[PDB]
RNA sequence: UUGGCACCUCGAUGUCGGCUCAUCGCAUCCUGGGGCUGUAGUCGGUCCCAAGGGUUGGGCUGUUCGCCCAUUAAAGCGGUACGCGAGCUGGGUUCAGAACGUCGUGAGACAGUUCGGUCCCUAUCCGUCGUGGGCGUAGGAAAUUUGAGAGGAGCUGUCCUUAGUACGAGAGGACCGGGAUGGACAUACCUCUGGUGUACCAGUUGUCGUGCCAACGGCAUAGCUGGGUAGCUAUGUGUGGACGGGAUAAGUGCUGAAAGCAUCUAAGCAUGAAGCCCCCCUCAAGAUGAGAUUUCCCAACUUCGGUUAUAAGAUCCCUCAAAGAUGAUGAGGUUAAUAGGUUCGAGGUGGAAGCAUGGUGACAUGUGGAGCUGACGAAUACUAAUCGAUCGAAGACUUAAU
């Protein structure tokens, strides 16, 4: 099992061995180190820190996070490595990495094939119970006073409430979602980027989390 | 576009054209906020037509500039495209982008609107 | 074809001239049917010539479609009218003759018999 | 046009075609593995149309075989196509054909350069 | 639809809790003395001169 | 279900079907596990567990119901004011008009038909879907995170192969195991195939104006017509329900007595379902039982035993979009590429203007794939993100262990 980071460049499309389309999403993959490791004896279970993208030292102003505060610039200096943001936790991965900075490749991704890709974001806001939860509408003709508006929320007065966990009207998107079972075209080196088949979730320059499949 | 600013597409065209034509008479007038940052991108890429002096140029720059008979320069009813090319162009022969400044002056009686001043630097 | 309602040409020799289709075949509530699948179908014109008379209910291929189908090198084919060929029980055509192309892929090891009648493949 | 991404294009990329315009005669040579062998079959037609892009750059050949039409789209680069020449040119004023769909005869025809 | 009931001062003075306004955010203009809001002139004799 | 009774409502509790959106029961229609058989096999007929998911489009009728057509693994029966009109419709019945049959001396009535015919309301409270502030968690802060709980998901077909084998006079044709590819549904996404694309490019009609010709502009749905970038999108492109443990129901057992035999049960020990608890996905310490880890900070005054400001940090204001009703969340504020402009590209349109040449002309050909170009990728401080202000600690008492 192992895990890196990454940000979502774009599609792309890739020709076969014999030729055909394989549709491909560019996700570069830089300077990725362990900035912890976690134990049984502490905190009662095993993983390892990740940073994905250094930033800037200590400033005086530091007033638009560009610039780590003295909290996480301290955080950074016991891995002896740079301050980097975006810090997530791999739990799968063996802890047969030392605690001290170290760097982690893409490379280590060859013949993988099997893995699965954590979004952040999707970014509707959108609210219409058409367009959120896949409702029907009603007649447009006809002398019809509903179009796109829900249905009934519930029963007449045996009840007298709206049961929880109804459809209804609200912000939409911007969920964690996760979807398994991909592969890997192909690891390119003097880029670090990795090549993934099919189509991952989030908008550009959004992060992106690959993992070794579960199943 | 851009930003509507509240109107329909035929009467916004006739607006950013008015507005265009004022900061070339003028070279300073008051406006909104909103409308201030639309009409810095009009009248900046109207000086960058100065620059060049073609005849393409020229009836490149006769869509947007209104008929009107500046008194700038003193004699001889001078129109707003004969301010530009001159003048105005010579000013910022050396100047490579940003030829426009706005000052705030803050919200105005009974609108609460943003008052501005757009000038050329 | 494509739907419950859609009228298609029958392309084969046979006295079918136009037909209407009634079901698609496969599963429940099955929505839709692309090239090389089988339906059913009502003649509606009929040639005196053939054997098919006004009204018969009937089975059919989809040989021809104006969508279109897309194939795994990446390639699309798509076609300017629609058509069917009437098929028997065991895949076998009412009629010894095929006009027009035929999409190139039926020879999915049962329309044997429909790619080597048709002219141009 | 990410630099990230004609990095990984430059891989995929063919230049022996022959560069052509829309609105001329173009014959195909089109390998297809249908049956037991190999073997090549040739698609003659007329170009109508041709989007643009990096990799994923398609054409459109449209011909007739008896009375119908038969429209054929193939990626620019892809590797089943064997070699294209250009048979004849014609003198069109755009960039997409799409009213030759609806006409036929004597009036689906392209005067020559 | 209709209020079924009259309301209370208490549920009326609850509801207007955040209904207030906060200080206009000026502060204090080195040339003219006086004071002026953030990123503007000073009303009184002076400019801006960022 | 058709009734019986007349207990609440006549200073009003709107009736039939259909549409949108559901939820519950098991007396189970399909799928899963079994007993018996007048069960050879393939298909069945009965009864016993089992409610996880699924349970289709049309013609006729206002119709419920019912008949019919073509499919399907199957086209289940009921409760919810015969669910749902401050969510929709108004074809039926019970308004004023008119006509037929019939009845009455008549004005008029139906154990009956026919054609027309006003459906009002800005959400106070509980309820539900989203999203912020305040205080708390015995110091004040910045990141990572455990999971007591909660929700989501749960379906199935056709061929191939074991095997033309077991079974059977022949026809006909498997259980049990192993592959391939679909149907419906659910989610992410815009590289392809399409749609849209009102500050992109190009053709053209009538009229007015820039003094005139050339070249442009206003108005007529965006005047009309042919294309189309970014973004948003399905009908388009990927993925998903995988594979296993533990305890069980209906069943089948082993050993074994009460009852010298026998017997699944009383002691004891196994096996055994699409169901149950987990494994897979998401939220989750306001979980007041308020958790854990890592790093940053640490004085001056007082006789109050307690205060004031500052620190770490976070905001007021300002330029913005990967976010967005507002706010909140993210990328930045001159130790600066945050947004405009400028300078080069990608994509889109398809040959600008001027001049030259060839025709009496409308036009055509050259310099030239020219010119033009919103939302996409780079480089560049040229114009704005000035100067300032507010908030925010100095760690309670008792008992054990040192
Ligand atoms: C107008 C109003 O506001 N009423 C307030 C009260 C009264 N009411 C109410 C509502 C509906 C009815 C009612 C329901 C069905 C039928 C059957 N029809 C067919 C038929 C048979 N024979 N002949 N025709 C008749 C009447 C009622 F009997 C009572 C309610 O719900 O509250």
């Amino acid at each position: 099992t192992k895990g890196i980071l990454g940000r979502k460049i774009g599609m792309t499309q890739v020709f076969g061995e014999n030729g055909e389309l394989i549709p491909v999403t560019v996700v570069e993959a830089k300077e990725n180190v362990v900035l912890q490791k976690k134990t049984v004896e502490v905190d009662g279970y095993n993983a390892i820190q990740v940073g994905f993208e250094d930033k800037k030292a200590y400033k005086k102003d530091a007033k638009s996070n560009k610039y780590a505060n003295k909290p996480a610039e301290g955080h950074a200096k016991k891995a002896d490595a740079a301050p980097k943001r975006f810090i997530r936790e791999f739990r799968n991965v063996d802890v047969d990495a030392y605690e001290v900075g170290q760097e982690v490749s893409v490379d280590t991704f060859v013949a993988g094939d099997v893995i699965d890709v954590t979004g952040v974001s999707k970014g509707k806001g959108f609210q219409g119970a058409i367009k959120r939860h896949g409702q029907s509408r009603g007649p447009m003709s006809h002398g019809s006073h509903f179009h796109r508006a829900p249905g009934s929320v519930g029963m007449a007065s045996d009840a007298s409430r709206v049961f929880k966990g109804q459809k209804m009207p609200g912000r939409m998107g911007g969920n964690t979602v996760t979807v398994q079972n991909l592969e890997v075209v192909q690891v390119d080196t003097e880029n670090k980027v990795i090549l993934v088949k099919g189509n991952v979730p989030g908008p550009k320059k959004g992060l992106v989390e690959i993992r070794t499949s579960i199943k | 576009g851009y930003r509507k600013l509240g109107r329909t597409s035929d009467q916004r065209k006739a607006m950013l054209r008015d507005l265009a034509t004022s900061l070339i008479i003028s070279e300073r007038i008051e406006t909104t906020e909103a409308r201030a940052k639309e009409v810095r991108s009009v009248v900046e890429k109207l000086i960058t037509l100065g620059k060049k002096g073609d005849l393409a140029s020229r009836r490149n720059a006769a869509k947007t500039l209104r008929n009107v008979e500046i008194l700038n320069e003193d004699e001889t009813t001078q129109t707003a495209l004969q301010k530009l090319f001159g003048e105005i162009a010579e000013r910022y022969t050396e100047r490579q982008g940003g030829y426009t400044r706005i000052l705030k002056q803050g919200p105005r009686r009974g609108d609460g609107a943003e008052s501005v001043i757009i000038e050329l630097v | 074809m494509i739907q419950q309602e859609t009228r298609l040409k029958v392309a084969d020799n046979s006295g079918a001239r136009e037909v209407l289709t009634i079901k698609v075949l496969g599963g429940s509530g099955r929505k839709t049917a692309n090239i090389g699948d089988v339906i059913v179908c009502t003649v509606k014109n009929a040639t005196p010539g053939g054997v098919v008379k006004k009204g018969d209910v009937v089975k059919a291929v989809i040989v021809r479609t104006k969508s279109g189908v897309r194939r795994n090198d990446g390639s699309y084919i798509k076609f300017d009218e629609n058509a069917c060929v009437i098929i028997r029980d065991d895949k076998g055509p009412r009629g010894t003759r095929i006009f027009g192309p035929v999409a190139r892929e039926l020879r999915e090891g049962n329309f044997m018999k429909i790619v080597s009648l048709a002219p141009e493949v | 046009n990410h630099k990230l991404i004609e990095a990984v294009t430059k891989s995929q990329l063919r230049t022996d075609l022959p560069s052509f315009r829309p609105g001329d005669t173009l014959r195909v040579h089109v390998r297809i593995i249908e049956g037991t062998r190999e073997r090549i079959q040739v698609f003659e037609g007329v170009v109508i149309k041709r989007r643009g892009g990096g990799v994923s750059e398609t054409f459109t050949v449209r011909k007739i075989s008896s009375g119908v039409g038969v429209e054929r789209t193939f990626p620019l680069h892809t590797p089943k196509i064997e070699k294209i020449e250009v048979k004849r040119r014609g003198k069109v004023r755009r960039a997409k054909l799409y009213y030759l769909r609806s006409l036929r005869g004597k009036a689906a025809r392209i005067q020559e350069i | 639809a209709v209020p079924k009931r009259r309301t209370s001062k208490t549920r009326k003075n609850k509801r207007r809790t955040h209904f207030k306004i906060s200080v206009p955010g000026m502060t204090e203009c080195p040339n003219c003395g006086e004071y002026k809001l953030s990123h503007r002139v000073c009303k009184n004799c002076g400019s801006y001169n960022g």
